């Protein structure tokens, strides 16, 4: 998707933002190398001090269409990772 | 026909004894051998509140804590960050000495100018001293306050004063101290004691108050954030005298730990806790008199003990107070190894039915895992409670994390223990309140309105306990659940 | 006590107890019957975290 | 008001019995069935070092 | 050499100084015992650890 | 972070150290320059700060 969207939206000059799927150093380059502008992270940085909501199984947070947002997404769970002060 | 409600108060006359056990009855060994786990305290009578609790608590015949929380010494739970901030927070910590002893001194010295009221021999530069050198002070010490003296010695005649606003935004770090810093100084004349020069502090609204005698010569340094620490941490643990945090530290019992136990005397070290599996030896014994007779304002703790014969062993020694615990920690085996040990409970309440006859304090060492296992500990006799794995993975534990967790260590790594590791728990600044408070509820629902009463209340039988059967224990926690997700 | 003369109609449920001088005390100030269990519960941990409770069948 | 701690050997004596068991009183049978990993063994008193150990 | 030097050390921790007289301060009532009930045999174990990895 | 701060928060003369107190747990800073009518716009007549209300026990 990123490869056919960059390919003909690049040439518009309308940066794309690469959006899920990513969970490491390695998918940013990889999404940067197929043509996105910026990417996405969502469940990297759930967890992190800085994002919202409080830690509680077997540390975890709660994350996310989801009927409790609201189905075409699903209620999980993510580990603490610190403060994006150092990820980042 | 049925009794009157009436009469409910006056019928619990015709029954022998109260409901439930009495501590003596719960612990004889003939009837044996049991732990925290084992047993529960039956609730009292309510008639105040939580916040009415004082759970003021004796780590030796002479230090008094305001929360019986004691840090262990190890290398993976406390250092000096562990150490400072259970002192803030109502309790101390026993800064571990797997380390040489200039680096172990260094520890202390960390925790014990944590906080002052008056600053001996502040951090001084000379006029000669450049921003780059101003600048190198502050990663080197954590503060910028420096007060500029002639030859560069604490002693020195006060010249001016040099702070974080004077360099920061300074473009040429080539510049010498004498052209930025601050010449026309507030002082507070030498004599002066502390309210008088907390006084003047307060009122020029400045950072610090350097003092000075009467040739204009540097002695001492107040500065305004000990005023801001004083005012966030009202329980901290600290001397009354010179206003500093109280220390503590582990030292062994052989010939090279005398010298080691000067060196940390040195750096101001109020209590010392000699660090042994198994405590009632002549090597320890020795250091106990040799420690009593060579640094008399020091404070003792020996052990550790299990029985009522090696505590009267090292109180006859003249001991301060008694570390109680040998395999009942997490991650050790001296028990598999050694055959040797003790279960907890029964440990605490035997050496301290003895230790406490003769006013020594006694710590609860190992195997307290959560707030129940304080309060039966403190049931037993135990005046204080030391937490280790409790509090590894705490982010004022020493260490790095990593299968979040922080790798947990007296095995060959450091065989009578194993290596491992704990969980990340967050900051003590959220954690041992939480344990403090956790301690006034359960004290509130035994009813019961301080430690010391506890204490009262449970040798006169008033106190009932319960024995816990292997199935009962199943219902006190969690149970019948699919899953199950404390604090926070 | 104060719901007995209040609302004398209603019957009154005190608890959690679980001793017999928790009982005689709110029986005496007029329960008309007694709630048992402390810590006993599926998901409750108020023996581990108050160290306070009691084995359900004594 | 405390013990002097110059008395605390001395008040070993008032008490019946040493702390623990002896092994009697550990293996009676009536009161029983027990292996290795039911008991320990109470620590005592240490004046050698672990080298000086005979195992014979 | 390391079960002998670890029974040593144990020898040590009970206060006899061979096994010969370890045999007479039990059967005189000096060595003293405790019972294990199942919760203290897991503190004397490790307990409440993620992981955990004697000699070598 | 600014540059210019736009219509920063002001006080007026007539607040007390208990409404600074407030205002700084509401919005996280302490720095009020304080105007004679209380409108961010209004005629300027000092500034307050932590430092000025950090000890005081009235
Ligand atoms: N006791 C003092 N007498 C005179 N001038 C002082 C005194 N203490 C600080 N100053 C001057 O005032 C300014 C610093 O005041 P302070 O030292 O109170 O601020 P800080 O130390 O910079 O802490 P912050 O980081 O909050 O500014 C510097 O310009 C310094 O020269
Ligand atoms: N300079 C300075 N003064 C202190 C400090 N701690 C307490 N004081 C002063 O000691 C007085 C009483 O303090 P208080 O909170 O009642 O008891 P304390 O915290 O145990 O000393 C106050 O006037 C404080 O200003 C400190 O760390 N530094
Ligand atoms: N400036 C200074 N502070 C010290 C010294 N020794 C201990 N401290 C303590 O370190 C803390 C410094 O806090 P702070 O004054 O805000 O840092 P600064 O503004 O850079 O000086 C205070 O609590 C001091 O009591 C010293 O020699 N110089
Ligand atoms: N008051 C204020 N000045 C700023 C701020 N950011 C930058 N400046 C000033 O704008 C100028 C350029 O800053 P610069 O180092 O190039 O970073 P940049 O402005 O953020 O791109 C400098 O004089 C800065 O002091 C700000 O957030 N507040
Ligand atoms: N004092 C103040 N700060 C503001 C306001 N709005 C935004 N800020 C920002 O909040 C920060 C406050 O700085 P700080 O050093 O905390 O000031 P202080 O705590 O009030 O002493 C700065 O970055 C400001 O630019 C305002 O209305 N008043
Ligand atoms: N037998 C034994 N006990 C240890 C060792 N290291 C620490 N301990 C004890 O275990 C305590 C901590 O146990 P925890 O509180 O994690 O259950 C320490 O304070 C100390 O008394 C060891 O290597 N062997
Ligand atoms: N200690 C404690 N007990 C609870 C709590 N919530 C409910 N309970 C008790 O547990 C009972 C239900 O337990 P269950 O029947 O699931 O085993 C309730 O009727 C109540 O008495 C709680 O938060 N803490």
């Amino acid at each position: 998707a990123v490869y056919n969207v960059t390919q003909f939206a690049n040439q518009f000059g309308v940066p794309c933002i690469a959006d899920g799927g990513v969970q490491n150093i390695g998918h940013i380059t990889k999404a940067i190398a197929l043509g996105a502008s910026t990417v996405m992270m969502g469940g990297m940085l759930a967890g992190t001090t800085e994002s919202p909501g409080e830690y509680f199984r077997d540390r975890l947070k709660t994350y996310r269409g989801s009927i409790d947002a609201m189905a075409q997404g699903v209620t999980g769970s993510v580990i603490d990772k610190g403060s994006i002060k150092k990820y980042i | 026909t049925y009794r009157d409600a009436a009469t409910a108060l006056e019928h619990l006359a015709t029954y022998a004894e109260k409901d439930g056990l009495s501590v003596e009855q719960l612990m004889d060994s003939k009837t044996g051998g049991l732990t925290y786990n084992d047993f529960l305290v039956l609730p009292g009578k309510i008639d105040f509140p939580s916040s009415e609790v004082v759970l003021s608590s004796r780590l030796t015949k002479k230090i008094t804590l305001n929360a019986p929380f004691v840090s262990s010494p190890m290398d993976t739970v406390t250092e000096a960050d562990m150490a400072i901030h259970m002192a803030l927070l109502g309790g101390i910590g026993i800064i571990h000495h797997n380390c040489t002893a200039e680096e172990q001194a260094e520890m202390v010295r960390r925790v014990k100018k944590y906080e002052n009221g008056f600053i001996n021999a502040p951090v001084v530069v000379g006029p000669d001293a450049t921003v780059a050198d101003v600048r190198r002070m502050k990663n080197e010490f954590g503060f910028a306050g420096f007060p500029v003296t002639d030859d560069g010695k604490p002693t020195g005649k006060l010249q001016g004063i040099i702070t974080s606003r004077d360099i920061q935004f300074v473009e040429d770090e080539t510049l010498l101290v004498s052209e930025i810093m601050t010449k026309d100084v507030i002082t507070g004349k030498q004599g002066i004691n502390l309210e008088e020069a907390n006084q003047i502090l307060k009122n020029t609204k400045k950072g610090k108050l350097p003092i000075v005698d009467e040739a204009g010569c540097l002695v001492s340094m107040l500065s305004r954030t000990d005023l801001m620490k004083n005012q966030s941490y009202p329980l901290a643990s600290k001397s009354a005298d010179t206003k500093q945090l109280l220390c503590g530290a582990a030292i062994g019992t052989i010939d090279a730990d005398r010298q080691r136990l000067a060196m940390l005397v040195e750096a101001g070290l109020d209590v010392v806790v000699l660090d042994s599996s198994q405590g009632n030896s002549v090597f320890q014994i020795n250091m106990i008199k040799w420690i009593k007779e060579t640094f008399p304002d020091l404070q003792v703790i020996a052990g550790n003990v299990v029985t009522r014969e090696q505590a009267a062993s090292l109180i006859h020694a003249g001991a301060d107070g008694l570390r109680i615990g040998m395999g009942s920690g997490s991650i050790c085996i001296t028990q598999e190894v050694m055959a040797c040990g003790r279960p907890q409970g029964t440990a605490v309440y035997n050496v301290t039915q003895f230790a406490n006859q003769f006013g020594v304090p006694c710590i609860a060492d190992g195997g307290v895992q959560n707030i129940g296992h304080i309060t039966k500990a403190i049931a037993l006799g135990a005046s204080t409670v030391m937490m280790g794995g409790m509090l590894a993975g705490t982010t004022e534990s020493p260490g790095e994390y990593f299968r979040r967790l922080k790798t947990y260590r007296g095995s060959i790594d450091a065989a009578q223990g194993v290596t491992g590791s704990v969980i990340d728990k967050g900051s003590i600044k959220k954690y041992i309140p939480y344990l403090y408070n956790g301690l006034q509820h359960s004290c509130q629902d035994i009813g019961v309105r301080s430690l010391v009463e506890f204490r009262e209340k449970v040798d006169s039988g008033s106190v009932r306990f319960e024995f816990r059967t292997p199935s009962a224990q199943l219902e006190g926690g969690v149970h019948n659940l699919h899953s199950y997700e404390l604090f926070d």
